This record gives C-alpha cells, sequence and structure tokens, in this order.
C-alpha cells in the first residue's frame, strides 16, 4: 500500500550503534517477545 | 601444582606449572601447545619406575584409580593424546591433582588434568623419561 | 575511531555462533563488553593464549601492532563515556584480586591506564560476601538493571575480571502510548503471540535493501547514537544473517534516506544469558581455559587459567525509547 506498511512481527534482528565511533554496543534477534 | 621427590634433592613434576630452591630443568622437548613431554627437575636448597604401568594395574592418588586402556583415552579427549600420555580415572579432583603411584613407583603426572569421579585424568608416563632423568640427576 | 571494523566483526561472528546454539531463543548481547574483558585479560597473558584471544577478537595480529590495539580500547572506552548530555551511556572494568596474591606490576599498571580500569581486594574464602561484593559493582553500574551477575564462585577463585556496560536514551521521534494497540506476533508456522505493538504514521530513514533481502530501519536517539533493524522477506532470515558485514551497515549510516511509512514495532523486554566457553572455543579460543594456559603475565605466584566466562545482558524497548545492560564475568583458579 501507500504508504507502505512496514510490520515487525515474525523474527528480526538488530543493532545498537554509538554514532562517533561506529561501533555495536548491543546485538540481538527478537524471536518471541514473550518468551520468558 | 605439586611436584613428587624422587630422591633427597630432586623432585620431579610437569612442566606446563612453571613460567607460563636453586635450579629447574624443563624437558628439552617439552611442548607447550600439546603438553608433550610435559615433565621437568627440579633441585632443592616415592621412586622412579622400572616398568610401564599397563591396563588394569592398581595404583593411587587417597583415592584409588585404574589405568584405562589407550583406546578409550584416545577417545575421551580426542586430538589431545600423545603417545606419552595415558588415562587413568573411571570411563572429582580438578585438573591439579596429584601423582599416579603404582606399587610405590611413579608412574603418572597430570598433565590436561585429573578428571571426575563423577563422570578419567589425563597423565605423562613417567615410564618414558627416566633415563634423561637419571642423567640429568647424575650429571647436575 | 577504529578497530570498530573488528568489533563489529566480533560482533557478527559471535551471533552466528549463539545463533548455531539455537534458532529457538531470543538473543541479546553485548559486543564490546565481551571484547573489553578479553582485550584486558590479553594484557597479562602470553604467547599463543595471547594471540587466540586476539585472533579470536578479529584481529590480524600481522597488520596491527599490539600497542595499537590497546590504544584502540583505550580511546574507544573513552568515547563511549563522554556521550551528549542527552544520552546517557557508561562502561566500567573492575579486577578483583585476593588477599596476597602478589600481581606484576605492569599488569597492574596497563588495565589501569589501557583499560581505565578499577582495582579491589577481597578475600574468596567469603564465597558469600565476595560474591556480595562482585555483584552489587555490576547492579550499581548497570543502575539495577543486572543484580544476579554472579550465581556461582569458586573458593579457590585467584582473581575476577568484570565489566558493565549502560545504556538509556531517548527517541529522535517518539511513539504515542495511545496508539499502541495488541497484535499478532509470528514466532514461526505453528505459534503466534499476542504483544504490544507500538504504531507510528511518518516519515522514516527505512528502505528495503535487495542485497539482504530484507527492510532496514534506522531510528535515532537523541544524543549520539542509533537503532537498526532488519526484517528479512519470507524465508529469509539465514540469507540475512549471513551476508551482514562491517562495510554494509558503514553504508546504512552515511544516508539519512527518509520516505512515509506505517511502521509497527513491538514493545520488548528480553534477557540473554550465557556460558561463553564453547561458543568461544568454536572462535578459537580454547588455550586459556586448559592446563595450556599462560596468564604468567598476570602474577608469577600461580599458573592460573580461565574457570567461567559468563555474559548477561538485558533491553527493554517502548515508545519512549530504549534502556538496556550487559556484563562479563571471568573467573580464574590455579591449575
Amino acid at each position: 500500500s501507500i504508504p507502505p506498511e512496514v510490520k515487525f512481527n515474525k523474527p528480526f534482528v538488530f543493532l545498537m550503534i554509538e554514532q562517533n565511533t561506529k561501533s555495536p554496543l548491543f546485538m540481538g534477534k527478537v524471536v518471541n517477545p514473550t518468551q520468558k | 601444582c605439586g611436584g613428587s621427590l624422587i630422591n633427597s634433592q630432586w623432585v620431579v613434576s610437569a612442566a606446563h606449572c612453571y613460567k607460563s630452591a636453586s635450579k629447574s630443568i624443563v624437558h628439552p622437548s617439552y611442548n607447550s601447545n600439546t603438553l608433550n613431554n610435559d615433565i621437568m627437575l627440579i633441585k632443592l636448597k616415592i621412586s622412579l619406575p622400572t616398568s610401564c604401568a599397563s591396563a588394569g594395574t592398581q595404583c593411587l592418588i587417597c583415592l584409588k584409580a585404574p589405568i584405562l586402556s589407550d583406546s578409550s583415552c584416545k577417545s575421551a579427549y580426542p586430538g589431545q593424546i600423545t603417545s606419552n600420555m595415558f588415562c587413568a580415572g573411571y570411563l572429582c579432583q580438578g585438573d591439579s591433582g596429584g601423582p599416579v603411584v603404582c606399587s610405590g613407583k611413579l608412574q603418572g603426572i597430570v598433565s590436561w588434568g585429573s578428571g571426575c569421579a563423577q563422570k578419567p585424568g589425563v597423565y605423562t608416563k613417567v615410564c618414558n623419561y627416566v633415563s634423561w632423568i637419571k642423567q640429568t640427576i647424575a650429571s647436575n | 575511531n577504529k578497530i570498530t571494523p573488528n568489533l563489529a566483526e566480533f560482533a557478527f561472528s559471535l551471533y552466528r555462533q549463539l545463533a548455531h546454539q539455537s534458532n529457538s531463543t531470543n538473543i541479546f548481547f553485548s559486543p564490546v563488553s565481551i571484547a573489553t574483558a578479553f582485550a584486558m585479560l590479553s594484557l597479562g597473558t602470553k604467547a599463543d593464549t595471547h594471540d587466540e584471544i586476539l585472533e579470536g577478537l578479529n584481529f590480524n595480529l600481522t597488520e596491527i601492532p599490539e600497542a595499537q590495539i590497546h590504544e584502540g580500547f583505550q580511546e574507544l572506552l573513552r568515547t563511549l563515556n563522554q556521550p551528549d548530555s542527552q544520552l546517557q551511556l557508561t562502561t566500567g572494568n573492575g579486577l578483583f584480586l585476593s588477599e596476597g596474591l602478589k600481581l606484576v606490576d605492569k599488569f597492574l599498571e596497563d588495565v589501569k591506564k589501557l583499560y581505565h580500569s578499577e582495582a579491589f581486594t577481597v578475600n574468596f574464602g567469603d564465597t558469600e560476601e565476595a560474591k556480595k561484593q562482585i555483584n552489587d559493582y555490576v547492579e550499581k553500574g548497570t543502575q539495577g538493571k543486572i543484580v544476579d551477575l554472579v550465581k556461582e564462585l569458586d573458593r579457590d577463585t585467584v582473581f575476577a575480571l568484570v565489566n558493565y556496560i549502560f545504556f538509556k536514551g531517548k527517541w529522535e521521534r517518539p511513539f504515542e502510548v495511545k496508539d499502541t494497540e495488541e497484535e499478532d506476533f509470528h514466532v514461526d508456522q505453528v505459534t503466534t503471540v499476542k504483544v504490544p505493538m507500538m504504531k507510528r504514521l511518518g516519515m522514516f530513514n527505512i528502505q528495503h535493501c535487495k542485497k539482504l533481502s530484507s527492510w532496514v530501519l534506522l531510528m535515532k536517539y537523541l544524543g549520539n547514537a542509533t537503532a537498526i533493524f532488519f526484517l528479512p522477506d519470507e524465508g529469509k532470515l539465514q540469507h540475512l544473517e549471513n551476508e551482514l558485514t562491517h562495510d554494509i551497515i558503514t553504508k546504512f549510516l552515511e544516508n539519512e534516506d527518509r520516505r512515509s511509512a506505517s511502521l509497527h514495532l513491538p514493545k520488548l523486554s528480553i534477557t540473554g544469558t550465557y556460558d561463553l566457553k564453547s561458543v568461544l572455543g568454536q572462535l578459537g579460543i580454547t588455550k586459556v581455559f586448559s592446563n595450556g594456559a599462560d596468564l604468567s603475565g598476570v602474577t608469577e605466584e600461580a599458573p592460573l587459567k580461565l574457570s567461567k566466562a559468563v555474559h548477561k545482558a538485558v533491553l527493554t524497548i517502548d515508545e519512549k525509547g530504549t534502556e538496556a545492560a550487559g556484563a562479563m564475568f571471568l573467573e580464574a583458579i590455579p591449575m
């Protein structure tokens, strides 16, 4: 559709990055937001 | 770690516990990566064996332990056992245990570690170094 | 501002190991934290136990001089601890020594200068109490997010190496709580769970890169930090995980290309707990865990070796921003 509908409703990868150094502070993969 | 007196002045132990009395003499062919020839002599200020122990033989360390076959040994710690090592245990103590004394004779010294009673240990065959040991003590 | 490409490749290497370990569990860790604990430890390490470690962190020892790697961490940590007044970001390193234990003086001065490390003395003979100290250090450091780092402390422990990283940022473009509805989340072909989905109709740094077969979203935080999210296309997760490299990330970070879109991002609260010994072994770091280890650069009193390598991290994502903490626990004992 317009605008495109982007839903993070299935497993996804993510990265937390600091701008100055460009280094990766954190990394992860969400498979089940409720896993516990 | 812990050594082992073979006479009034000389104690024999593993090479790995030292540097990464009066003098130390690590085995000239000691390999710090494979722990092959992991043995050394310390001069200050049990008895050397005459035969290589074999599967089944008794021995002690408190807590007695039998010499496992090379087959078992080689395949429980694959890729880690050289021809100068043997296993002693079953099928804790914690990597820095005492020597394997089979009948008053020093048969083995800990190299990779003393396994756990709860499911073996890996030692250096002192039997294979008696010649280098006597020669070194006799000329030092 | 460098050695960064190595850290990035270290993040991906370790990620692929944790992913291979389990494909049905959430994954959350901090590269910077694991990497500096091991980098700091290589300081008192010799020969090949030393090289395995540094090469295990993706460093080519023949291309970059050892002194410069440590200078890299020294600068990296200094920069991380000086964020824009709008972002909260802190890290801490701590050595826990046992009473007595004569440490090599060069080692102590190096961790102090190159890693800005703190140093404490404790009696590991009183396990429950020493365990209490380490845990409070980490707890205060991560502002309560991580309180039980050490569950088991060995009685013969000669020294412990600990570090923590804390982060708290606000979205540059927050979500509205009243817009958060509950929607489906498809864990896999057979399971579907319901979670609070945040929504926002607007302008985003988003795009569909066919090189990764997935949509890529970048959400800035107020200050000097950004969050990157990768949504793989159907059946393309494995492809995305293997195609990630430092160069690719570098490209996304240079263009602010924006566009209209309707975004659905779930709130989160996930945690990662790990025993890194085997996973690290798979990356070539094995000697420092055996009797063939050389830590003679730390102390000459006894022949030490690494007994445990524990890592813990927690994450929280809501409509205001993100909150995260990570911690590393390295225990050493006599052979």
